[PDB]
RNA sequence: GGAUAGUGGCCUACCAUGGUUUCAACGGGUAACGGGGAAUAAGGGUUCGAUUCCGGAGAGGGAGCCUGAGAAACGGCUACCACAUCCAAGGAAGGCAGCAGGCGCGCAAAUUACCCAAUCCUAAUUCAGGGAGGUAGUGACAAUAAAUAACGAUACAGGGGUCUUGUAAUUGGAAUGAGUACAAUGUAAAUACCUUAACGAGGAACAAUUGGAGGGCAAGUCUGGUGCCAGCAGCCGCGGUAAUUCCAGCUCCAAUAGCGUAUAUUAAAGUUGUUGCAGUUAAAAAGCUCGUAGUUGAACUUUGGGCCCGGUUAACGGGGCCUUUUUACUUUGAAAAAAUUAGAGUGUUCAAAGCAGGCGUAUUGCUCGAAUAUAUUAGCAUGGAAUAAUAGAAUAGGACG
């Protein structure tokens, strides 16, 4: 019984047969693959600039009704387009087509995150200010 | 990685130099000498760290330069000089002189003999070989190359040595339970007798000691110095004479003589 | 308060053995005059490009009137 | 290559953050101490846990063992030492049973009202923090300061200020100072 | 999802609540010094009880 | 044989056909310099290490070389390729992964400062030189300490004549550094720290913040606004007219000179399972049998008896007698860098640290320190002979004198 070996010469077949089962696990798998410097708009980074393409308002799913206010977003070193959401009431104002804002993931490990589908990233900065500054009135967006 | 090191980082110096771990990031780099510097006393240690006669690394300097030292009877005007095991280190100008000597946790104690005892010095002979024209030879610890010496004398013998001019004045064989001193290791800075040399072809004998106190303990052949007769050194050894009292032990003798 | 102090067997005793910085707000010697080490270091590079006394070229610079 | 001078973190904060009760148990001993923020009962209970864990693996090793000797009793000898572990409860069993207000009692602020001086754990800090409590010679000002059990009764108020010694307060000594041309030219 | 809808209303509800400013009131203490209101109005006060302790009531019941 | 400083297919000549591999070669990837170490803190582990120390490699890419004891060196030369500077058009010069500093890159990182005083190194050498190094600027990386108030008085509520807290914004004198600054102190010179004249406290200033208040989860059935809109919400969910959830006011909780967010990683996770998973039906026993590798494989060979010597709190431990007398493993040790971890000691005012210090007669002084233990693989020496392997006389080519 427990059928797998417990013989004392058996390192090898146990060493082994771990190594071949990690990669069921998710987690381990990424990490050999190489998924976010390859598979991910961010480069396995924590954050990226990007500018922003069109302002998109986005339906939410069920059972939810509003429209959510998000942008597409072409990142600097990567070139790949993103959609992000932009947080807090009517900051979608405060960025605009071109206006190269700075971005960051939604904590949720990749997935997509409340009513909001497809979205995987939010604004953080725009302009190089900040989206409280503005939304709480602190600081203001500069010109160009 | 093209040639000679010439610096030593802190942190990569000997521990016995007992260095501070601020200050600097580098140690003197004892100077090639009679002794590996792995094992040794840079002069500037000695007076500078030990005797805390001087305050500098310029200060140093201001005293060899003012010909005050001398080491094994020969005035030494480097900084680095890597004063050994059973040196000498005389300064007239103070009038003291020390024999280097180590600790019983191992680091090079300082520790006075008078103006005499500092007419000799003791070296473990690492070779006895055929020079030019039959010329037989042989050569101390610190690479003193003595010519014409006695037939008896091998390898893993001490010798005692006259400063002023030279030679050897009789010396010590190795056999069963004479007095050693531990030269490095587990057990360096102790002082023993031989319970036994365990020999071992190819390398590594393990010689058997025994301390003044009953204790049992071994080292490596390479790291037995023979200090003399059995209870009777042919030098001074300082307090405790390496004697490895056991931790617990210390605590009581600090609380001992600290009191009233 | 904590701090050091030396009592030397002699005056020319401390005229030696003194680090010299202390020869000044001590009024025993005086503070050099010399420019910062950069402009101090800026002199010898020059100085170096010219090898010999430095005389028979600055002629030869006005043997071909100036520069 | 500066050689790489060391430091650690004092504290360790609780794992589950929010439990109802033991919130209380901590406000009271703040304000039964007069303690400034929940760090300063962070800073205590990771060092009773270090020195719990110490004793811990030190009573797992069987008697008459050198480490259960020589360090076990380096401990007790340095805990009584500062008055936490009764003068004698002395043993490995009675530090594990050494609770967290026997740190926190033995503090210069918990020392400085509990005789005299102060009246209060707040006038107690206010008045080790500001200059004078000074324990002997030397100004002591933190309220950590760790009273040690025979530190304690030389412990009074500072060579300097209205409290200890010479002149009083530059408060006073300025009321003194405005009747000099009020009640004076 | 449908990425169309309108962005005509965004900042409407926040812009369309009425202004209300802030009173001014008393500084609370810093540091220990408001450990210490947190000690008494919790307990050595005993503002409220029914065994719930409310640490925030709307004004009661009645 | 030649070449080297020298061994060696290092190269050449002749000769043989060898050498590695499922105990994983060879090949590919590495967002790979290795190690000391770091994060995590039942145990067993998982994850990381460009980076203070050691070793290695390199100086745009490659190769070649001169000098030399030492270089296949680059702040040396020569060539090529790729850059790139001056030019009078003939030519000439260059290598910041040294210190600064510029452009570029991006989420991502500081002054073209001072100095040889300290640590040290270099030299013909106490003197000179050192962007090694040290100082200072920038510096919420991280770590330590831990201000933002303290005590009465009076006026009402309240606990056995009267304390002792709760509340007034009605008063009362107290206190202190944050600043500010003579000084001296520190220092190479300043800078700041420490010590300190004169100055420095009434709420408005010497005004703490960041998140949250349905559950998880600690704190609003309060008011106003909005009306499945604007928005919140890790997840469950909230909002479609009386919103415990959005925007706010009020209050309240939480941690607090710091709180939040993104990302990674660890714990939780016995959801990688050696410890320690699960597999009839939730994910999952190959259709069936064979079988190489691998893992695994019954028992039996000195058992028992009798005395002795010296050990540590009759239980037990260690060393010898008598009775017909090759490994794997396990203990002890040696040889193990310093940092780091653990840890002894010590009043840096506490502490993080540091490895100092401590007593004195303080008028040419005494003096204890800088302990201790650690990755358990390999190697070396050693005691142990259970367990599991291995050899031994079968056509005797056996043992013995
Ligand atoms: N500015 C830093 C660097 O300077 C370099 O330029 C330098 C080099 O081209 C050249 O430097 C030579 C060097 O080639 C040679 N191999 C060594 C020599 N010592 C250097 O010489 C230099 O230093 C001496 C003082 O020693 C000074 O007279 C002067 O600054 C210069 N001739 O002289 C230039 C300075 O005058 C490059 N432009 C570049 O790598 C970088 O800009
Ligand atoms: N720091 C001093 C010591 O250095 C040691 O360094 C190691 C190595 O330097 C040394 O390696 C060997 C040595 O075994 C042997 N008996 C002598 C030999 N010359 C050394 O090797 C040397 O030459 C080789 C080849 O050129 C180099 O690769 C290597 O870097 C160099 N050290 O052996 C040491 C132990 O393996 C250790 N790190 C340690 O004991 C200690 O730190
Ligand atoms: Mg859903
Ligand atoms: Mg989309
Ligand atoms: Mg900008
Ligand atoms: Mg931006
Ligand atoms: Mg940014
Ligand atoms: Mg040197
Ligand atoms: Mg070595
Ligand atoms: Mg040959
Ligand atoms: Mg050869
Ligand atoms: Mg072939
Ligand atoms: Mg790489
Ligand atoms: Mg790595
Ligand atoms: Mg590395
Ligand atoms: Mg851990
Ligand atoms: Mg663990
Ligand atoms: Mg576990
Ligand atoms: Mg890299
Ligand atoms: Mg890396
Ligand atoms: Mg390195
Ligand atoms: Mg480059
Ligand atoms: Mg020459
Ligand atoms: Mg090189
Ligand atoms: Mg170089
Ligand atoms: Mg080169
Ligand atoms: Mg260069
Ligand atoms: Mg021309
Ligand atoms: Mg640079
Ligand atoms: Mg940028
Ligand atoms: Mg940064
Ligand atoms: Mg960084
Ligand atoms: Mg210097
Ligand atoms: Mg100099
Ligand atoms: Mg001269
Ligand atoms: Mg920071
Ligand atoms: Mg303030
Ligand atoms: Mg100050
Ligand atoms: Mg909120
Ligand atoms: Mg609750
Ligand atoms: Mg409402
Ligand atoms: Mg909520
Ligand atoms: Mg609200
Ligand atoms: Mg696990
Ligand atoms: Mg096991
Ligand atoms: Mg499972
Ligand atoms: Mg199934
Ligand atoms: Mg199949
Ligand atoms: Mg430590
Ligand atoms: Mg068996």
């Amino acid at each position: 019984g427990k059928g797998k070996p417990r013989g004392l010469n058996s390192a090898r077949k146990l060493r082994v047969h771990r190594r071949n089962n990690r990669w069921a696990e998710n987690n381990y798998k990424k990490r050999l693959l190489g998924t976010a410097f390859k598979s991910s708009p961010f480069g396995g980074s924590s954050h990226a600039k990007g500018i922003v393409l069109e302002k998109l308002g986005i339906e939410s799913k069920q059972p939810n009704s509003a429209i959510r206010k998000c942008v597409r977003v072409q990142l600097i070193k990567n070139g790949k387009k993103v959609t992000a959401f932009v947080p807090n009431d009517g900051c979608l104002n405060f960025v605009d087509e071109n206006d190269e804002v700075l971005l960051a993931g939604f904590g949720r490990k990749g997935k997509a995150k409340g009513d909001i589908p497809g979205v995987r990233f939010k604004v953080v900065k725009v302009s190089g200010v900040s989206l409280l500054a503005l939304w709480k009135e602190k600081k203001e967006k500069p010109r160009s | 990685a093209r040639g000679p090191k010439k610096h030593l980082k802190r942190l990569a110096a000997p521990h016995h130099w007992l260095l501070d771990k601020l200050s600097g990031c580098y140690a003197p780099r004892p100077s090639a000498g009679p002794h590996k510097l792995r094992e040794s006393l840079p002069l500037i240690v000695f007076l500078r760290n030990r005797l805390k006669y001087a305050l500098n690394g310029r200060e140093v300097k201001a005293i060899l330069m003012q010909r005050h030292v001398k080491v094994d009877g020969k005035v030494r005007t480097d900084t680095t000089y890597p004063a050994g095991f059973m040196d000498v280190i005389t300064l007239d100008a103070t009038n003291e002189n020390f024999r280097l000597v180590y600790d019983v946790k191992g680091r090079f104690a300082v520790h006075r003999i008078t103006d005499e005892e500092a007419s000799y010095k003791l070296g473990k002979v690492k070779k006895v070989q055929l020079g030019k024209k039959g010329v037989p030879y042989v050569v101390t610890h610190d690479g003193r190359t003595i010519r014409y010496p006695d037939p008896n004398i091998k390898v893993n013998d001490t010798v005692k040595i006259d400063l002023a001019s030279g030679k050897i004045t009789d010396f010590i064989k190795f056999d069963a339970g004479k007095l050693v001193y531990v030269t490095g290791g587990r057990n360096l800075g102790r002082i023993g007798t031989i319970v036994h040399k365990e020999r071992h072809d190819g390398g590594f004998d393990l010689v058997h000691i025994k301390d003044s106190l009953d204790n049992t303990f071994v080292t490596r052949l390479n790291n037995v110095f023979v200090i003399g007769e059995q209870g009777k050194p042919y030098i001074s050894l300082p307090k405790g004479k390496g004697i490895k009292l056991s931790i617990a032990e210390e605590r009581d003798r600090r609380r001992a003589q600290q009191g009233l | 308060s904590v701090g050091f102090g030396l009592v030397y067997n002699s005056v020319a005793e401390a005229k030696k053995f003194e680090p010299t910085y202390r020869l000044v707000r001590y009024g025993l010697a005086e503070k050099v005059e010399k420019a910062s080490r950069q402009q101090r270091k800026q002199k010898k590079n020059r100085d170096k490009k010219i090898f010999g006394t430095g005389k028979r070229l600055a002629k030869k610079v006005a043997r071909r009137n100036a520069d | 290559p500066r050689a790489p001078r060391t430091y650690s973190k004092t504290y360790s904060t609780p794992k589950r953050p929010y439990e109802s009760s033991r919130l209380d148990a901590e406000l009271k001993l703040a304000g039964e101490f007069g303690l400034k923020n929940k760090k300063e009962i962070y800073r205590i209970s990771f060092q009773l846990s270090k020195i719990r864990r110490a004793a811990r693996d030190l009573l797992t090793r069987d008697e008459k063992d050198p480490k259960r000797l020589f360090e076990g009793n380096a401990l007790i000898r340095r805990l009584v030492r500062v008055g936490v572990l009764s003068e004698d409860k002395k043993k490995l069993d009675y530090v594990l049973a050494l609770k967290v207000e026997d740190f926190l009692e033995r503090r210069l602020q918990t020392q400085v009202y509990k005789l005299g001086l102060a009246k209060s754990v707040h006038h107690a800090r206010v008045l080790i923090t500001q200059r004078h409590i000074a324990v002997g010679k030397q100004i002591v000002n933190i309220p950590s300061f760790m009273v040690r059990l025979d530190s304690e009764k030389h412990i009074d108020f500072a060579p300097t200020s209205p409290f200890g010694g010479a002149r009083p307060g530059r408060v006073a000594r300025r009321n003194a100072a405005r009747k000099a041309e009020a009640s004076g030219e | 999802a449908k990425v169309h809808g309108s962005l005509a209303r965004a900042g409407k509800v926040k812009s369309q609540t009425p202004k209300v400013e802030k009173t001014e009131k008393p500084k609370k203490p810093k540091g220990r010094a408001y450990k210490r209101l947190l000690y008494t109005r919790r307990f050595v006060n005993v503002t409220l009880v029914n065994g719930k302790r409310r640490m925030n009531p709307g004004p009661s019941v009645q």
